[PDB]
């Protein structure tokens, strides 16, 4: 809500015509990034040590007994950004142009995407996928050259 | 014979009209084709 | 070599020798006969054409095809690329006594 | 609701009221086909387009031509079933109406001349089913709509072309629909240039001169005439005030007597406004202003005829004087302000060397015809043929239209041929873009891109066949006799039909379909590409087009790729969209008015859309007011944002129309990542039908429509009552009104039983229905291999837990119980076929007969007299099932075998085996077989037996048919008479036909008597024709290849059951592989001793995140629980009203559900049977985006009386004790695959080898050795295993002596090596030397 009121203020400024568009771009994108960081702090402090368990004493907490966190802390699977994907807003999105989008994501996998949000996920998804398919030939080509020398 | 028939005439019908027997019809029919070039990729992709 | 239908399979090459020998035949045949050298030229240009196309079909002129309309594999091509000998059947190879 | 809905109801939780019921789905293919066939009068399409485009055709004289009238097709000779039986392409025959018209050339056109107005057969034409497919040699095959770059005109510029510049260059491209291409282009030097089809460059002005043309009118056209007047000494000159705009005043630019402007002073808008204000056009100016300016036109002295200055020549003051002397006190000049109107043309013109028009014609020719000596008519006819001939050039006025719009004309249509105004308007617009006004186009935008459906391509092939025709036509027209030469005396239909064949069997698209899965087939129809001719290639194509464009939305599902090198090239359409009639696209949109969303629709383009501003269905309406929230997520301009409410043009309809079908059917995926989504929907198509039809219980809702629209099923074409039933056929009586009056209203359906899938899997049908019941139209009557009650069944739903187990689910891997195996539920079928040929040889005929030598009588036992297997037999690899033998020669042998047979002394055979045998490693069941024999080769014993059996079976079926029909009509015969007198038993006992003599009311009834006679004769006549036609259809032998005397074939039946290695998956990425089956006692289990079905490793989800599978699990435990409530209530056998409350309560549970239902409407046994249908668990529909919510998972697990956490204390199968903590449990609906070890794995000891290279082969089908890439060799380079290296180089592969040596040494026990040298080495050396050099070996 704070972010909404602030972008409404910056909207009123750009309407007024003092601030420009690329300035505004950097302004908005940085403050959304700060919002994501705050959400990250929130969810991590609200998960990793969310567990209060008492032994022979009033209250005390230790490392959580939640499955997800111990999967992250073992290094078996997961990572803080991945848990953010399921739980928090996950950052922002670059379209196939290479630009970076002004309105990041609001909900998560737990709640459910929007139509547009998943339609937007598509772009960078397919980008990284075609890269998955098509960075390897470089490697094999390179490789047989290298050994062909040596 | 196609114009006359509207369809493909049989080895016998032409055994009559061509004036020679089905032996030579089927015989020549066995013969008249050409070789088909080992290097063809019957593998639709360039694998085979 | 044959198949069930008495229907065979052939190389890309045999026609190369076939055209070459036939054009030689035409050439010598016309040398028996004391023609103008115009046709002599034309024939021998066909000759060298067939020759260097054998050595490399799709190097010099508009490449040569059969009824395929695919160009015809040179000698050189067989030594060459991945389906060249080196990479195809001399370094990587099918093998007996294995499975998957 | 409808009957089949009543039987099994799937709940739904979408709330957003949809407007639309979906269309038919495969409309597009059938419609292009229809277009192609259908007799367009005027908008000529396909066929008629061709004949119109081409005909009439005449001769060289001016007498004789050939004239279209009309056409027709016939019925197929062969029905569908006989075509796929015989391995025959289905098709229809063709007739066309031709008129050999000639004209008396002695007369002007004394048209009372010979006419052969007659008809011509030529060529059959393959045809479509009512479903879409074409069968080719009895092979159902598919061809796919493609997209390419729409024709016409396309502009662009490259960023950085020469390194010193590092600057942009604007360029154009255009094409027609048909004919040659053409390219305009600038250079860095501010000059237009030209080339056709990418021939070399030209200065455009050369061609401009070629156009009957002069420079005078150029400079009239492109530029204004900046006029001067030398009024007796000094220069005065006219001036529009807005010519000096942002211009620096060269001199003190003044007036009659007034300075507005000093020198070196910018002519602002103010001074232009003054100049404007004071009506000042002429200005006193320095003569010096001119020198450097360019004359407008050629000027002379009239006495001379000689140019004091040539046109396109810079000016001076000596020339000023000279010209004023020659009688010129006015001088036009060329305007040039880079600001206002500046120089590009005259640059090229001074560059343009070609002096006269003919120089232009000939150099244009010469680029067109380099080397060739030019003549006039050569170049003239040439140029006009290129772009001014109707024949070699057309726009397909979609072009023409587009060009009006690329020119913003009024018009839309025209010819297929240019005009010059079009050309120059393009030139002008191009330079205007160069100046900055206007733009170049975009790419990946959909209005640049046009489809190509079938009938288009059919048409193209057709008319090129007409080319292959018309050459020979023209010759035999101009050449042959005219009076006698019939129209068809010249005709050759052979290249036409043969080209039809080539395209139908060799194209990229002519392809075998995927009927493993109705999903897979139907989506395969709905695939699209950009490949082949007028297409692209992998290695040449790149990244950008594979990617997404915003305007895919509403028109393409972006989710749909094969996980391979076609990463974005391949893609399928989305749901609700449609085509522009031209070949572009559209999509419906809800119009929005005054804030009020108008429910109307407009199938907007890719282009109109961005102008308007458009809304989602995600919006929350203000109850038929306007949108609730002020800042409404709207979108225009190719982008979305927040606007006010009355500020809206349009709205979407539904929240799905972006998607494809396999995209549509995955619920909750809004809660899930896309990578797993797309690979899931890929695997969703590779599914296999199990033995039975188990439904899911989670749904989406659409699956009904897919279970319909494949046409795989029966339907109630017309409602009625079930009449007769069988396990292969079922009869219905059609309702009275649905029964047409002439028609008996009695439909049947004979059903496709055990039958080949193209991927070699089992096919059947079965009635999901009873007898003596009503049916409303459109209902399904028999389900399919993967379906149930008109709905899908790809899999089976069952029990799950998420926890590790002793390493047995380590990396995505799976464990299962054994119980399933005792239920056999994941068991399936396959089919395997073989064949053999009776040839004739040089020596004689291959003989098919049981008689064989060296007969292990074991397999001979199951063979008959003719050497043929008895049905219902069970076999395995190597068994002998057909006895064929061949005329043989003779041979000789070594003395050792000579002595051997001399002591034995068995004798005298000159014939060889050619029998057929099972492949080693297979076992299956005998089912059905067939022989084809020539009409002319005698039908063997059992051949005649089989065709006799077939005439029996068929004649029986048709007897039954007409028998039942005839009873249906004798009903009327008896009925109609009864109310005229009565012959109560005077009628019956005496014979039927002799009722024509009883009591008659003479006046009318005799007509009735003889009408009875008529129908009695008519019916048996109809059966007579049925009999004869069918019998000749059955008896007519076979058009078999030369030498092929007859052939048998066989079909098996094989099943396969589950085993570790067989892949398994659901719908969520959720792959996995099996390591084990587990005894039931080993199951961890519950307080209530119900063990589990599956275990899973909960590691990976928070990285891959297919979280909908969790919610599904919750629901999967949930739903069945109610079925158990009810199932107890059934076994406990409670009451109607209890369940009635229970259930309608259960329906009307969620928050704001769209669906609304009653029970009391329905009667009792309906309740009973739907309850019988739901006891296993009530099914549900999750709309993928407007699904239900967790509150309605949790309200629901409550009602099931479970933990709303859905997670339980469980006990150990091995130890019985409790584990640490609970585990989530429930049901998900799972699938098994084509990828299965039995068809996959392989071993190769020793067998065949290559021929040129003597090397082992590849492929399990031919006992294939496994290749090693050379990097596997680099491995032991890094280890150094010289002897294994040697081994695998030489003996396993090439060395003959080595492999032999090793074989015998091992059988001696000897494990010792010997090398040779690879064959390939010497092979090379020979080849090398054939290339003609002396390679040679420096021997030691």
């Amino acid at each position: 809500s704070e972010a909404e009121a602030e972008v409404a203020e910056i909207q009123e400024q750009f309407q007024s015509g003092l601030v420009t568009a690329g300035e505004r771009y950097n302004k908005v994108i940085d403050i959304w990034a700060a919002a994501n960081d705050r959400v990250s702090k929130a969810m991590m402090d609200n998960l990793q040590t969310e567990t209060v368990i008492n032994r022979d004493g009033q209250e005390e907490k230790q490392v959580s007994f939640n499955s997800i966190y111990m999967m992250a802390d073992s290094g078996a699977r997961g990572s803080a950004a991945q848990i953010r994907q399921l739980a928090g807003m996950r950052g922002l999105m670059a379209k196939p142009d290479g630009s970076i989008i002004e309105t990041p994501i609001t909900a998560n996998f737990r709640e459910g995407l929007n139509v547009l949000q998943y339609f937007i996920s598509t772009h960078g998804a397919r980008k990284g996928l075609a890269d998955t398919a098509l960075k390897t030939a470089n490697s094999g080509y390179l490789t047989r050259r290298l050994v062909d020398v040596a | 014979m196609l114009q006359e028939m509207g369809r493909e005439p049989t080895p016998e019908e032409l055994a009559e009209r061509m004036l020679m027997p089905e032996d030579k019809i089927r015989k020549v029919l066995k013969i008249a084709k050409e070789p088909i070039s080992m290097e063809t990729p019957i593998g639709d992709d360039e694998d085979s | 070599v044959p198949l069930d239908g008495g229907r065979f399979a052939t190389s890309d090459l045999n026609d190369l020798y076939r055209r070459v020998i036939n054009r030689n035949n035409r050439l010598k045949r016309l040398l028996d006969l004391a023609a103008p050298d115009i046709i002599v030229r034309n024939e021998k240009r066909m000759l060298q054409e067939a020759v260097d196309a054998l050595l490399d079909n799709g190097r010099r002129g508009r490449a040569i095809t059969g009824s395929n309309k695919r160009p015809l594999k040179s000698l050189a091509d067989m030594i060459k690329g991945k389906q060249g000998r080196f990479r195809q059947n001399l370094l990587g190879k099918r093998v007996d006594y294995s499975g998957r | 609701y409808s009957y089949t809905e009543k039987k099994r109801i799937r709940k739904d939780f979408g709330k957003r009221p949809q407007v639309l019921d979906v269309p038919y789905l495969l409309s597009i293919q059938l419609d292009s086909f229809q277009k192609f066939i259908e007799q367009d009068p005027e908008g000529q399409y396909g066929l008629e387009a061709a004949f119109r485009s081409v005909f009439p055709i005449q001769s060289y004289s001016g007498n004789s031509e050939l004239q279209y009238v009309s056409y027709r097709l016939g019925e197929p000779v062969f029905d569908v079933q006989e075509c796929q039986i015989r391995g025959v392409t289905y098709s229809a025959p063709l007739r066309v109406k031709l008129r050999l018209v000639i004209y008396e050339r002695e007369a002007p056109e004394g048209t009372v001349k010979d006419i052969k107005e007659q008809e011509v057969y030529m060529g059959e034409i393959p045809l479509m089913t009512d479903n879409g497919t074409f069968v080719i040699n009895g092979t159902e095959r598919v061809i796919v709509s493609q997209l390419h770059r729409s024709p016409g005109v396309f502009f662009d510029s490259d960023k950085g072309k020469t390194h010193s510049s590092g600057k942009v260059l604007y360029n154009a491209r255009i094409i027609p629909y048909r004919g040659s291409w053409l390219d305009f282009e600038f250079d860095p030097k501010d000059n237009l240039f030209v080339r056709i089809d990418r021939r070399r460059k030209l200065p455009a002005t050369i061609i401009l001169r070629a156009l009957n043309y002069t420079t005078e009118q150029i400079l009239d056209l492109f530029f204004e005439k900046v006029i001067f007047e030398i009024r007796d000494n000094k220069l005065q000159m006219e001036l529009v005030p807005e010519r000096l705009r942002g211009e620096t005043a060269s001199f003190d630019i003044e007036a009659n007597g007034k300075v507005y402007v000093e020198k070196g002073r910018r002519i602002t808008a103010r001074h232009i406004r003054q100049l404007e204000k004071d009506d000042v056009k002429l200005i006193e100016v320095p003569v010096e202003y001119i020198a450097g300016k360019v004359v407008a036109k050629d000027y002379i002295d009239e006495s001379t005829g000689e140019l004091i200055c040539a046109a396109n020549m810079e000016l001076s003051l000596d020339l000023l004087a000279k010209l004023s002397q020659s009688g010129h006190k006015r001088i036009e000049t060329l305007f040039t302000n880079d600001l206002d109107h500046g120089p590009y043309i005259s640059e090229t013109l001074r560059v343009d060397p070609t002096n006269d028009r003919l120089s232009a014609l000939v150099e244009i020719y010469r680029m067109m015809r380099p080397g060739e000596p030019p003549t006039r008519e050569a170049a003239e006819s040439l140029f006009e043929n290129l772009f001014f001939s109707e024949d070699r050039y057309d726009l397909s006025a979609v072009g023409r239209m587009k060009f009006n719009r690329s020119l913003l004309r009024e018009e839309i249509e025209g010819s297929g041929i240019l005009s010059k105004d079009d050309i120059i308007d393009v030139m002008k617009k191009l330079i205007d873009i160069r100046n900055g006004k206007g733009e170049v186009d975009d790419i990946d935008h959909l209005g640049n891109r046009r489809i190509r459906s079938v009938g288009e391509m059919a048409e193209n092939q057709f008319r090129v066949g007409l080319v292959r025709v018309e050459r020979a036509v023209k010759e035999r027209l101009s050449l042959g006799d005219l009076d006698t030469l019939m129209p068809q005396d010249m005709i050759n239909a052979k290249p036409i039909s043969a080209a039809v064949k080539e395209f139908f069997g060799s194209s990229q698209l002519s392809q075998f379909m995927d009927q493993n899965n109705p999903l897979s087939e139907i989506t395969h129809k709905r695939r699209i590409s950009a490949l082949g001719p007028g297409g692209l290639t992998r290695e040449r194509a790149g990244f950008e087009v594979r990617d997404v464009h915003p305007t895919h939305y509403g028109r393409v599902c972006p989710i749909e790729t094969p996980e391979g090198p076609n990463i974005g090239l391949i893609n399928s359409l989305s749901v609700y969209a449609q085509t522009n009639e031209y070949g572009f696209l559209e999509t419906p949109y809800r119009k929005v008015t005054d804030g009020v969303v108008t429910d109307e629709i407009h199938y907007l383009s890719a282009i109109e859309e961005g102008n308007y501003v458009i809304a989602q269905a995600n919006s929350n309406l203000d109850e038929e007011g306007h949108f609730v929230e002020d800042l409404v997520t709207c979108r225009s301009k190719g982008e979305s944002s927040l606007f006010s409410r009355d500020q809206v043009d349009y709205m979407d309809v539904s929240t799905q129309q972006v998607v494809s079908v396999g995209a549509s059917l995955i619920p909750f995926l809004e809660h899930d990542d896309a990578n797993r989504a797309l690979m899931g929907a890929n695997m969703q198509r590779q599914a296999v039908p199990t033995l039975r039809a188990d439904k899911p219980l989670v749904g989406t809702g659409m699956e009904r429509a897919v279970a319909v629209d494949s046409g795989v099923t029966a339907v109630a074409k017309r409602g009625g009552v079930v009449q007769y039933v069988d396990a292969s056929r079922i009869v219905i009586k059609v309702n009275e009104d649905e029964m047409y009056p002439g028609e008996a209203g009695i439909d049947i359906y004979n059903l496709t039983k055990y039958t080949r899938s193209n991927q070699n899997t089992c096919i059947n049908q079965m009635p999901c229905v009873s007898l003596g019941e009503p049916v409303e139209r459109g209902d399904v009557l028999a389900d399919g291999p993967s379906t149930d009650l008109g709905e899908l069944a790809l899999g089976q739903n069952m029990r799950v837990a998420f926890m590790p187990w002793n390493g047995y689910n380590f990396e995505d891997s799976i464990l299962v119980s054994e119980r399933v195996v005792q239920e056999d539920r994941f068991t399936t079928i396959h089919i395997q076929e073989l064949a053999c040929v009776s040839r004739d040889t040089k020596l004689g005929p291959e003989e098919i007969t049981a008689d064989i030598p060296n007969v292990g009588e074991a397999a001979l036992s199951k063979l008959d007299e003719s050497g043929i297997v008895y049905i219902g037999a069970e076999v395995t690899g190597g068994d002998i099932l057909v006895g064929k033998v061949t005329p043989k020669g003779e041979t000789q042998l070594t003395p050792e075998e000579k002595l051997l047979r001399a002591i034995f002394g068995e004798k005298a055979s000159d014939v060889k085996d050619s029998s057929l045998r099972v492949p080693n490693g297979v076992s299956g069941t005998v089912i059905d077989v067939q022989v084809f024999t020539r009409d002319g080769v005698e039908k063997d014993k059992r051949a005649l037996e089989i065709e006799e059996m077939q005439l029996k079976q068929a004649k029986k079926d048709l007897s039954e048919e007409l028998q039942i029909l005839e009873a249906g009509l004798f009903s009327r015969i008896r009925a109609v008479l009864v109310a005229g007198g009565v012959e109560a038993e005077k009628l019956d006992k005496l014979p039927r036909d002799r009722w024509l003599e009883l009591g008659l009311t003479d006046e009318e009834k005799q007509n009735q008597l003889e009408q009875l006679a008529e129908q009695y004769d008519e019916l048996k006549h109809e059966f007579e024709k049925k009999l004869e036609a069918k019998r000749r259809k059955i008896t007519q032998g076979d058009d078999l290849a030369p030498g092929v005397l007859k052939i048998v074939k066989v079909y098996l039946a094989v099943k396969r059951r589950i085993q570790p290695g067989d892949k398994m998956a659901g719908r969520h990425g959720n792959k996995g592989v099996i390591s084990k089956i587990n005894p039931i006692e080993d199951m961890p289990y519950d307080e209530n001793g119900t063990p589990v079905d599956i275990v899973l490793n909960p590691l990976g989800v928070p990285s891959r995140m297919n979280i909908g599978q969790i919610l599904e699990t919750h629901l999967g435990m949930a739903a069945k629980g109610i079925g158990d409530k009810i199932n107890a209530m059934l076994k406990q056998q409670q009451e109607v009203a209890k369940l009635r409350e229970f259930i309608q309560r259960a329906y009307d549970l969620g928050a704001d559900v769209r669906q609304k239902v009653d029970l009391s409407t329905f009667s009792d046994e309906e309740v009973m049977r739907l309850a019988e249908n739901l006891r296993k668990g009530m099914p549900i529909a999750t709309p993928v985006f407007d699904g239900a919510k967790e509150a309605e998972i949790k309200e629901l697990l409550k009602l099931g009386d479970l933990p709303t956490s859905g997670q339980i204390r469980l006990y150990d199968g091995r130890t019985g004790e409790q584990f640490e903590r609970p585990v989530t449990v429930g049901y998900m609906y799972m699938l098994k695959l084509n990828h299965l070890v039995d068809d996959k794995m392989h071993a190769r000891s020793t067998g065949s080898y290559s021929l040129v290279t003597q090397q082992p082969l590849g492929g399990k089908a031919q006992f294939g050795g496994q290749r090693f890439g050379e990097m596997e060799v680099w491995a032991l380079e890094a280890y150094g295993a010289a002897y294994t290296l040697q081994e695998m180089l030489t003996v396993k592969s090439d060395d003959v002596n080595g492999r032999t040596k090793m074989y015998k040494n091992i059988v001696d026990g000897n494990h010792q090596m010997e090398p040779g040298m690879p064959e390939s080495f010497n092979v090379l050396l020979k080849e090398i030397r054939s290339l003609g050099i002396n390679i040679e070996l420096e021997d030691e």
